[PDB]
DNA sequence: CTCTGAATCTCTTCCCGCGCGCCGTAGGAC
DNA sequence: GTCCTATCGATCTTCGGAAGAGATTCAGAG
């Protein structure tokens, strides 16, 4: 929703979808692109504890 | 006798402590870094943090 | 021998992590303990990694750490941290090559 | 050698309404 | 002039809650 006008107040459900994605998004790159272990270690890591 | 006033005088004084601790963690790596040569020190601060 | 080893900076600093890291080398000295220093670029993979040529004792992990806007090495443990292999650097030179 | 006692850790709860007041996404890169 | 990607991957989240209960950790021994 808009807060004073267009300036944008999020619901913050939106960030924590954000943080998600962002993370999904890097760990199909880099799992295609064929990371080794310790790389998708952490993107993995990061990513369930977003 | 255990519990004394804390005054504007004080809290601001504080505050503006915490400015000076955020400036010194910025202005010891660009003095490091930084060549001293071009620097002057409206370079090396910033009143952002403050 | 010289195996490599992953570098995170704050992305978008990458250069300057990497200026910054050829720098501290020359100025403490341990040349016989560093390669090289790579960031790949395409017409730009990895995004925010340094690629470092280098050997491990714990007075060069100290001066990687210690080079500015680095957070850390990206391994197993934080005692002993991790080389990659030797086929992904193959594949690594191998598509900066391409 | 681990079995019922007890011992240290975390998690969870804390009135109902109501009215104002303000203040509300960031250091960085072409 | 600027469109974002992003978070202490080189610190330090506050001590001035009590409680009350459970999960989880250890005694003196058969």
């Amino acid at each position: 929703v808009p807060l004073d006008g267009g300036r944008f107040a999020t619901s913050d459900l939106n960030d924590l979808y954000r943080r998600v994605i962002n993370r999904n998004n890097r760990l199909k790159r880099l799992l295609d692109l064929a990371a080794p272990d310790i790389i998708v270690r952490n993107e993995k890591r990061m990513l369930q504890e977003a | 006798g255990n519990r004394r006033i804390r005054s504007v005088g004080e809290m601001a004084e504080n505050q503006f402590r915490v400015g000076l601790v955020r400036v010194e963690r910025a202005v010891k790596e660009r003095l490091s870094l930084g060549d001293l040569d071009t620097l002057m020190p409206q370079d090396m601060i910033n009143a952002k943090p403050i | 021998k010289k195996r490599w080893y992953v570098v995170q900076a704050f992305s978008g600093f990458e250069g300057r992590v990497a200026t910054s890291l050829r720098e501290h080398i020359k100025l403490h000295n341990m040349e016989d303990l560093f390669g090289e220093v790579m960031v790949p670029t395409e017409e730009k993979f990895f995004p925010g990694y340094v690629l470092v040529q280098m050997v491990m004792n714990d007075a060069s992990w100290h001066l990687v750490r210690s080079v500015p806007r680095v957070m850390g090495f990206i391994g197993g443990t934080s005692d002993r941290p991790a080389p990659i292999s030797d086929k992904e650097v193959d594949a690594i030179m191998n598509r900066l090559q391409q």
